[PDB]
This record gives structure tokens, sequence and C-alpha cells, in this order.
């Protein structure tokens, strides 16, 4: 497990996976969003299985937020390569990608650039829906360690005042 | 495509030191 | 395989990919993954797009198959539509066999459609039907709709404007569960009517040096399939009387006939069985071959449209193919005339030498 997660961690992190999505091919690009999606799978199968509790939900949810940073930035160049690749790594890793509501909007935002109309653009469109249907997602299993409570607090007043 | 083709090469050598690309020129 | 951007079903999608569908047009794209989900559609589009594609990917997405339960009902014009509805759900249902479906028209004894309704081994899930031949089973309890999830209904528009075909079509949805899913698809939906490089060549000659000149023209020139356009339905049959005795393979097809034998000539031609057809301006509109490609205007029509549309069943999709006509006549050389300034087009006048080959293929 302490090797394992570590290995991970390198994998994850260091910024490697927004040039290596830039590089491949586009059958390339598909097998690499295949085994992202095996172990994200698996990671968040064993995170619900709540053998993991201790410290894997900040490391967890770092690299969920990390690999979002990361997919969100590559999505968006001007490329045709770059763009090509990211929609069809989404399209394969998207089936699972229930982390916290705030991700799945970011997601949507980045992809609803709509610029003008091409191959890659009848493409992305798509891949902005089929993804927003998910709109189950869980936020409150992350944390409240931080000040963000405090956000949540004042969101909830606006929501009260909002109420009436 | 020069740098498509040059990161293609040097993606089994060098592919940690990958995070200078950043879509601009090879910094080398 | 574009429909695996769909996220549908497997078996589905290889039924769907023997089928030929590779890339969805507008409508499909822009309707079905919102009817995936059980919502009412009301559709209108251009005739011929994949119209009836959309909602037979919907239904044998909802399907979950019950034996001797019935779900899904479609209701038509047409007995021949009706056909052709089960036609495509048994093309769109190949690789799912649990699934059954069926045909209701009239013309047929109504106690065999009651007995293989009765039979588990026709038992079916999927039933495409005339209202009145559907009205007349269930008003009988011959079929049970008490389980209905789907109800489409293709050409509504004279479903709805004509009197018996409205409550036939009413009676059969107060007999199914309220809480289904509601299609409805047409080409025209008026206001009145929950929650939902082609080549163009003609031939100024006189009448009695037709018959030759074809007899050389389809001689000398390379194709495939060769279509030829007549004013009248006596000159047609005469005219592919005289070429099948010219060792000439050819049909004929047009109006003073019945319209079993029809049919059965136009889809036998278009099977690639033979490679010559006639016609008059009968298929002036709306056929689609795409193997085609010399056409011969035997006869001139009166109007340019006419005649637009008469070629317009050479270079489908705007592919290449070839055209020539004959000019006989003071009128014939008029809608000449008016076919340029209107289409922007030189018509020009064919020569003695022969084209080249390449230049339509």
């Amino acid at each position: 497990t302490e090797n394992l997660m570590s290995i991970l961690n390198t994998c994850i992190t260091s910024n490697i996976l927004k040039t290596l999505l830039f590089c491949c091919t586009s059958s390339e690009a598909g097998n690499l969003g295949l085994f992202f999606t095996d172990v994200l799978k698996k990671l968040e199968k064993m995170r619900l299985n709540g053998d993991f509790n201790d410290q894997a939900s900040r490391k967890l949810y770092e690299w969920h937020s990390v690999i979002t940073e990361q997919v969100i930035d590559l999505l968006s160049e001007k490329n045709y390569m770059s763009i090509r690749n990211g929609i069809e790594f989404m399209k394969h890793v998207t089936s699972v990608f229930p982390v916290v509501k705030a991700h799945i909007q970011l997601v949507y935002t980045t992809l609803e650039e709509n610029l003008i109309n091409e191959e890659r653009e009848d493409i992305k469109l798509p891949s902005s829906a089929l993804i927003g249907h998910l709109k189950a997602r869980l936020k409150d299993a992350l944390e409240l360690d931080e000040f963000c409570t405090l956000t949540e607090e004042e969101a909830e007043q606006k929501r009260i005042r909002e109420m009436e | 495509i020069r740098q498509w083709q040059t990161l293609r090469f040097l993606r089994s050598r060098y592919l940690f030191d990958f995070d200078k690309v950043n879509e601009k020129t090879g910094v080398d | 395989t574009g429909f695996k951007d769909f996220l549908l079903k497997p078996e589905l999608s290889r039924a769907i990919i023997d089928c030929g569908f590779e890339h969805p047009s507008e409508v499909q794209q822009h309707t079905i993954p919102q009817s995936i989900h059980g919502t009412d559609v009301l559709c209108q589009a251009k005739s011929g797009l994949g119209k009836t594609a959309v909602f037979v990917l919907s239904t044998l997405q909802q399907l979950d198959p019950v034996p001797g339960e019935v779900a899904v009902v479609v209701i038509c014009n047409a007995r021949e539509l009706a056909y052709q509805i089960r036609n495509e759900y048994l093309r769109f249902s190949k690789y799912m066999p649990d699934v059954k479906t069926a045909v209701f028209y009239g013309g047929t004894p109504i106690s065999k459609d009651a007995e293989l309704l009765k039979n588990k081994d026709t038992a079916p899930h999927i039933v495409v039907a005339t209202p009145g031949r559907l009205k007349a089973l269930v008003r009988e309890k011959y079929i049970d709709l008490s389980h209905v999830k789907n109800f489409v209904i293709d050409e509504c528009d004279k479903v709805l404007e004509e009197l018996d075909m409205r409550r036939d079509v009413q009676e059969i949805f107060r007999a199914t569960p309220r809480d289904k899913q509601v299609m409805m698809f047409s080409a025209t939906l008026s206001q009145e009517i929950q929650n939902p490089g082609l080549q163009q060549y003609y031939i100024k000659l006189e009448e009695r040096e037709k018959n030759r000149k074809l007899a050389q023209l389809l001689d000398d020139l390379e194709f495939n399939q060769v279509i030829i356009f007549v004013k009248s339905t006596t000159r047609a049959n005469e005219l592919t009387k005289l070429l099948n005795a010219s060792n000439f393979p050819a049909i004929t097809v047009h109006g003073h006939m019945k319209q079993e034998e029809r049919i059965a000539r136009y889809k036998a031609f278009k099977d690639f069985e033979k490679r010559i057809c006639v016609s008059t301006d009968v298929f002036g509109r709306g056929i689609d071959i795409e193997r085609i490609n010399l056409a011969i205007n035997y006869d001139l029509t009166n109007e340019a449209d006419q005649y637009l549309h008469r070629v317009g069943r050479a270079g489908r999709f705007g592919t290449k193919g070839l055209a020539i006509s004959f000019v006989s006549s003071k009128e014939d050389e008029e809608v000449l005339a008016k076919i340029q300034e209107r289409f922007d087009v030189k018509i020009a006048e064919f020569p003695e030498e022969g084209i080249d080959p390449s230049t339509y293929l």
C-alpha cells in the first residue's frame, strides 16, 4: 500500500499527463484513457468500501483536483491535436467521474467554449452533454477542515436570504 | 509539427522532464 | 460507429453497424439523446433523413423484454409503410433475440392475427400497425395494452387530420397506461395541427431517328445503369418491348398499372437485377438510386423544374454522372433555352465524336 500510493502519486502529479496527451496519436490517447478509467474505478471502489479513511481522503481529493486541473488546462489550447486528444480521453474517462459537483461544473464550463464550427467543435458538443447528465455527485464527503466551511456557511446564508 | 516529432522521439528517454513543454518551444 | 457515442447496448450497436449506419444525421443526434430518457418527442424534419431510426433506436434502447407483454405500439397510415417499419424493426433487432416484432394491417384474417398474438413463439413486444386493425383488435380484446410504455405515431399530421384515423388512435391511446413515453413524427406539421459535378448535353434531331440513335448510344457509352424518361406510358412500354427484343435487359414503370407490379419492378431494379429502366415523370421526384451514371431524356418536359427533377436522379449526393437529352420540336428548344437562364448552366450540343468516359465517372 505504501509503495503503491507513492507510485500513483508520482504518476498523477509532476505534470506528465498534459504533454503526454499532446504527443500520442488518437488510439494511444484512447488506450491511456482506458487505463485511467480502470485505475480510478478501482481507487473509488476502495474508498467507498471505507478501507481508506485516515488520511487517504485528503490525498485522494488532491489527486482528483490535480487531474481535473490538468484536463481543464489541456482541453483549452488552439491546436487541433490537443483538442481531439482531450475529447477522446474524456470520452473514455467520464464514465466514472463522481467527484465533487464543483469539478463536473468546472469541466462543463471549460468544455463550453463553442468557438468557430469545425469537426472538433461538432465532437465537443456531445462531450459537453452526456457528462452534465450525471448531476448526482457528492461534495460533502470531501472535508470541512479549511476555512471553506465558512464559505459554505456564507453560501447557506445567501440561500436562506433567497428562500424568502 | 517539429515539436510533435521531437516529442514522439523523446518519449522513451527523458519522459519526466516534460513539464517544461507547456505549449511552447522545447525548453532545453 | 458514431452511435457508440450514444452509450447504448453492445448487441444493438452491432445491429446498427451491420446496417451501414456510421455517422448520425442532425435530427438523430438532436433527438435520440433526449428520447432515451423517456420524454415525449414531436419531430418535424425533411423527408428521407432517417426519422424512423430515431425512435427505432430509442425504443430498442428503453425496452426490457417481458414475455407476452406489449409495451411498444407504433401507428402508421398504410400497410406497405407498416411493412417497412416492421422491416426496420427487424434489421434493428438482429442481435436482440428475446424481443419480438409484429405488424398489423388490413387484408388479413383477424383470427390469424389473434392466434399469432396468443402464441408464445410469436407473442410480440413491439407492434407496428394501422390504427383501424389494431382498434379492431383492442376493442375485441384480441391484444392487451395494459402495460404499454412506448407509443409512436408516424406521419401524425394525417393521423390527426383524418377523423377515423384520429378516433382510432385515440381509442388505442386511452387503452394504454397514462404514464408512457409518447412520440409523434412527421415531415409536415402546420401550426393548425407531456412536456415535449453533373454533365449536361442535348441532341437536336427528328423523331424518326431516336430509336436507332439510342441503339448506338446505349452501345458505345460505358455505363453502370441507364434510365429512360418518356412523356407517355404507351411509348415507354413500346420502347421497353423493343429494347428487351434488342438483347438489352430493360424494365418499365409508369402509371395506368397496378401498384403491386410497380413496387415489384421498382424494388427489382433497385437491387441491380437489370441494367436498363424506363419510366415517365412518375419517378420525377423522390427516387434515390446510386448506381445510375448515364441518363437519356427521350422526351423533354414542359417546364424547367421538371427537367431538373429528372436530372436529379443522377449524381446523387454530389457524385459524378452524365446526362444527354433529345430535342425534336420547338417547345423542346424553348425549355432548353429557359433552363440555362434559371440554372446558370451551359447545355452544350452533344458532339459527334463522343466524350471522354472519365469526364463522368
